[PDB]
DNA sequence: CAGTCCCTGTTCGGGCGCCG
DNA sequence: GGTCGGCGCCCGAACAGGGACTG
């Protein structure tokens, strides 16, 4: 008995084609048993050709957890619908979760299962579910409520969600709640035994109105990776070439780095090997250098409109860099990973890993996702990434190719 | 009309645009008494019905001979209507394999006769079915009709059809969950571990099923005992082969020819092993005319020769047991070709086949061994749904070395290493540090955009020098030149500085084939050398000799 | 400075094979 | 015959995006 909101495409723009890609036997398994239920619940419905949209679906299990979880990759969908989630009912994003000593998020995706969806728009949900082998032609559904993993469910269900929130927030005003796709992103400064109990307090308050599991995250315990020099009591030609170099390349952050005092360093043609001692010259221009790149960037802030991007480079040894920008060289955030999972044995896993982690960080700070520019090969991303991740949310990517250059960001 | 039991699926055209209106083509009077005595038939069982002048519409139509039967095929050239007609989604996403079969105590195969013509067609989307059958004498106006069915040529058509089939199947396999149907179109294959006279009863109430809703399973397509032919294969109770594959015998080939003969290839490997036709695909490039002759090269001849002999032996797969593990075996065969072999015992494969792709302009065989990898492992997941283990003609140590020092991210999955030559391994490696007491080169290399004349050399510590002049090339091509020539004129162990981004990329991505032959001389000169080092500086600095031999190349 | 080109990679159109 | 849908392969042409040099 509840009124649909009405929700359109973006102007001149056709619902998402995507193809379905092979699934596991582990994956189909589950969502036959889940997509039987959800028709059981009235939550979908079969259909047929005569819909010519899909959208691409596969199963995950979060981290530490036992069940399957149905995932629909709406990126296409969402991409179609930019205009909804952010003109009209948009959601503001909170500048102080990214401040708190605790931020837990909860996954409140079943909640979205209670709303109808509107009935012209049930069209573009569609999406198929294959079978091993291709024993039987695709089985195709589409939603009847709001689906989990749409940028419009928590756009739909905000005034629902706000109204559900409004005695928890008045009890507890000092805690932030954030919003964001499936998940709910707590915040607070409080002891971590009683901000567990305010989150289970919060659980139980959402228990009653129809609706678990939870993800800690220390935002205060973040931090950035510089750019660092060698400090060596002993310099070779091979090491101030490769100095110049690294501080040539970062002079297109930093303005203010100079490699002239260096460079009259490596005047004769001269044996790598060689060791050079530094004229005084040269030790001043290399400790301004190194003061330079404690300061921050002139210049450098994020920007509301501009889409976030991110470049992550594999450093060996379980090690990845990456770096988060709106424009080229004006760096918002810089960070690294180690010793992830995979770490030492799987280069994949440990980039699924640094993909979720750093689109995580994205929607603390900013509340968006960024896109990706992947160190991997097309084929070889496409045919894993899919068993190793573990979030409610898929980020967009692209790949690039770029042979290690200067080691920039990584000693 | 009567209504039919199967529910009809609602079909549009694309906003703004009508129904088709094409003039018939004119028909041999062999198939006009075939369609003649087809439309009557069908109008009769309320399949086509008859139209007046009220439908403006009209599409060509004509049939073709059934395969090892005196019946005919009707078929219409919907082209136009296809163009107008609303997009579907396709259903059928791919084509079953008997590598994916499971062993049952019990098979039965049968086929639907005229399965299009037993599935309604949308009552509102009739009209725009319309047809004209001519006579025998061209001054007859001939009859009108109009399809209440789905019609044979209509791009909608197996989309529906597959769909309702799944629909009236579903209260079947709800009832019977322990018995596996195969569904591709109208081809049932059925199994079950039941014993054989309970199986009898299955089938005959599934036959029984399919007659409620109009679909007929006659007793001629009906299939009992072994071998049956399903999908193009012959079912045995232990194992499986490809129906027997003709190859041409032409004296003078043309590209069509080869065409054929390569698609013919192609489908025998995935059980005949060894099946090459690299040679033989050179023989389509460059190439326009479709019926032009080729004369076959040598190699061609070659690789055709040993191809015909693979498929004299007879070879056969065998079925999926899932209480097995599965094994993907590969191995580098030609130059740019793998094949591979997938099983769970030892010599009975469950299928074959093959992987040729060249991917980029430099490339190395750990590179394409991946790629080999990951093709099999997405073929594995559609016909199994699992990723089978890998046994791979390449060291542990040797794979362990590639994948952590390159900058992208490569993982290949569980896989063992076995010893059957020809080893994938890598040719040359390069230095993480420069090299104490070997000469180091400072080199460079420019090109004028205009005159495409340009420069390539080098200058070393030990006042070693040299300064070559190039004809008809480019930056980067010098740039690759500059160090070609230090190579040349280094001993074992050579330190290298360049400031060329380009041509350091491409070696530091180990190499050991390329389209340019500049590039394969590079390689042919780093894989006779013992340690080598580059590096790379920035330019236009002033740093070491980068700046005077940039000087030296500079016009 | 923007505007090329040199290079490289990706996507798509079209032929065959195979199945219904 | 020159209908449709699916999947696979092979090829070339068109598309496209970064890097170094130039008015
Ligand atoms: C000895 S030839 C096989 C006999 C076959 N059996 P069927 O009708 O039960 C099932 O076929 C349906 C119509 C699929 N379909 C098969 N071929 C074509 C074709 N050329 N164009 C369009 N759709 C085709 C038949 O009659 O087409
Ligand atoms: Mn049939
Ligand atoms: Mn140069």
């Amino acid at each position: 008995p509840i009124e649909t909101v009405p929700v359109k495409l973006k102007p001149g723009m056709d619902g998402p084609k995507v193809k379905q890609w092979p699934l596991t036997e582990e994956k189909i398994k589950a969502l036959v048993e889940i997509c039987t239920e959800m028709e059981k619940e009235g939550k979908i419905s079969k259909i047929g050709p005569e819909n010519p949209y899909n959208t691409p679906v596969f199963a995950i299990k979060k981290k530490d957890s036992t069940k399957w979880r149905k995932l629909v990759d709406f990126r296409e969908l969402n991409k179609r619908t930019q205009d909804f989630w952010e003109v009209q009912l948009g959601i503001p994003h909170p500048a102080g979760l990214k401040k708190k000593k605790s931020v837990t998020v909860l996954d409140v995706g079943d909640a979205y299962f209670s709303v109808p969806l509107d009935e012209d728009f049930r069209k573009y949900t569609a999406f198929t579910i294959p079978s091993i082998n291709n024993e039987t032609p695709g089985i195709r559904y589409q939603y009847n409520v709001l689906p989990q993993g749409w940028k419009g469910s928590p756009a739909i269900f905000q005034s629902s969600m706000t109204k559900i929130l409004e005695p928890f927030k008045k009890q507890n005003p000092d805690i932030v709640i954030y919003q964001y796709m499936d998940d709910l992103y707590v915040g607070s400064d409080l002891e971590i035994g009683q901000h567990r109990t305010k989150i289970e307090e919060l659980r139980q308050h959402l228990l009653r109105w129809g609706l678990w599991m939870g993800y800690e995250l220390h935002p205060d315990k973040w931090t950035v990776q510089p750019i660092v020099l060698p400090e060596k009591d002993s310099w070779t030609v091979n090491d101030i070439q490769k100095l110049v170099g690294k501080l040539n390349w970062a002079s297109q952050i930093y303005p203010g780095i100079k490699v002239r005092q260096l460079s009259k360093l490596l005047r004769g043609t001269k044996a790598l090997t060689e060791v050079i001692p530094l004229t005084e010259e040269a030790e001043l221009e290399l400790a301004e250098n190194r003061e330079i790149l404690k300061e921050p960037v002139h210049g450098v802030y994020y920007d509301p409109s501009k889409d976030l991007i991110a470049e992550i480079q594999k450093q060996g040894q379980g090690q990845w860099t990456y770096q988060i920008y709106q424009e080229p060289f004006k760096n918002l955030k810089t960070g690294k990973y180690a010793r992830m999972r995979g770490a030492h044995t799987n280069d994949v896993k440990q980039l699924t890993e640094a993909v979720q982690k750093i689109t995580t960080e994205s929607i603390v700070i900013w509340g968006k996702t960024p896109k990706f520019k992947l160190p991997i090969q097309k084929e070889t991303w496409e045919t894993w990434w899919t068993e190793y991740w573990q979030a409610t949310w898929i980020p967009e990517w692209e790949f690039v190719n770029t042979p290690p250059l200067v080691k920039l960001w990584y000693q | 009309v009567p209504i039919s039991p199967i529910e009809t699926v609602p079909v549009k055209l694309k906003p703004g645009m009508d129904g088709p209106k094409v003039k018939q083509w004119p028909l041999t009077e062999e198939k006009i008494k075939a369609l003649v005595e087809i439309c009557t038939e069908m109008e009769k069982e309320g399949k086509i019905s008859k139209i007046g002048p009220e439908n403006p519409y009209n599409t060509p139509v004509f049939a073709i001979k059934k395969k090892d039967s005196t019946k005919w095929r009707k078929l219409v050239d919907f082209r136009e209507l296809n163009k107008r007609t609303q997009d579907f989604w396709e259903v059928q996403l791919g084509i079953p394999h008997p590598a994916g079969l499971k062993k049952k105590k019990s098979v039965t195969v049968l086929d639907v006769g005229d399965a299009y013509f037993s599935v309604p067609l949308d009552e509102d989307f009739r009209k725009y079915t319309a047809f004209t059958i001519p006579s025998i004498n061209n001054e007859t106006p001939g009859i009108r009709y109009q399809y209440n069915v789905l019609p044979q040529g209509w791009k909608g058509s197996p989309a529906i059809f597959q769909s309702s089939m799944t629909k009236i199947l579903e209260p079947f396999k709800k009832q019977n969950p322990d018995i596996v149907i195969y569904q591709y179109m109208d081809d049932l294959y059925v199994g079950s571990d039941l014993e054989i006279g309970q199986h009898r009863t299955k089938i005959e109430e599934l036959r029984q099923h399919l007659l409620r809703w109009g679909l007929t399973t006659p007793d001629k397509k009906h299939q009992k005992e072994p071998p049956f032919l399903w999908m193009g294969y012959e079912l045995h109770p232990d194992k499986w082969t490809v129906q027997p594959i003709v190859l041409p015998e032409k004296d003078s080939w043309t590209v069509n020819d080869i065409c054929k003969l390569v698609g013919k290839l192609n489908w025998a490997s995935q059980i005949y092993p060894g099946i090459k036709v690299r040679q033989l695909s050179k023989l389509l490039r460059g190439t326009k005319a479709l019926t032009e002759v080729i004369p076959l090269t040598e190699e061609a001849e070659l690789e055709l020769a040993e191809n015909r002999e693979i498929l004299k032996e007879p070879v056969h797969g065998v079925y999926y047991d899932p209480s097995k593990d599965l094994i993907a075996e590969i191995q580098k065969q030609g130059q740019g070709q793998w094949t591979y072999q997938i099983y769970q015992e030892p010599f009975k494969n469950l299928k074959t086949g093959k992987y040729a792709r060249m991917r980029g302009a430099h490339t190395n065989d750990v590179k394409q061994l991946t790629e080999a990898v990951q093709k099999i492992t997405t073929e594995s997941i559609v016909i199994w749904g699992k990723t089978p283990k890998f046994k791979l003609p390449i060291q542990k140590e040797t794979w362990e070395t590639w994948w952590t020092e390159y900058w992208q991210a490569t993982w290949i999955p569980e896989w063992e290493f076995v010893n059957t030559p020809p080893l994938v391994k890598l040719w040359y490696q390069l230095e993480k540090e420069p090299i104490v007491g070997a000469e180091t080169f400072y080199v460079d290399g420019a090109a004028n955009r205009e005159t495409k004349l340009g420069k390539a050399g080098y200058v070393t510590n030990k006042g070693r020098q040299k300064v070559v002049p190039l004809t008809n090339t480019t930056n980067q091509k010098t740039e690759l030149q500059a160090i070609y020539l230090a190579l040349q004129d280094s001993g074992l162990e050579v330190n290298i500085v360049t400031n060329s981004q380009y041509a350091l990329g491409i070696i530091q991505a180990q190499p050991d084939k390329s389209e340019s032959e500049l590039v394969n001389q590079i390689i042919e000169q780093l894989i006779k050398k013992e340690k080598v080092y580059l590096a790379w500086v920035p330019a236009h600095k002033g740093i070491g000799g980068n700046e005077q031999v940039d000087k030296l190349v500079s016009a």
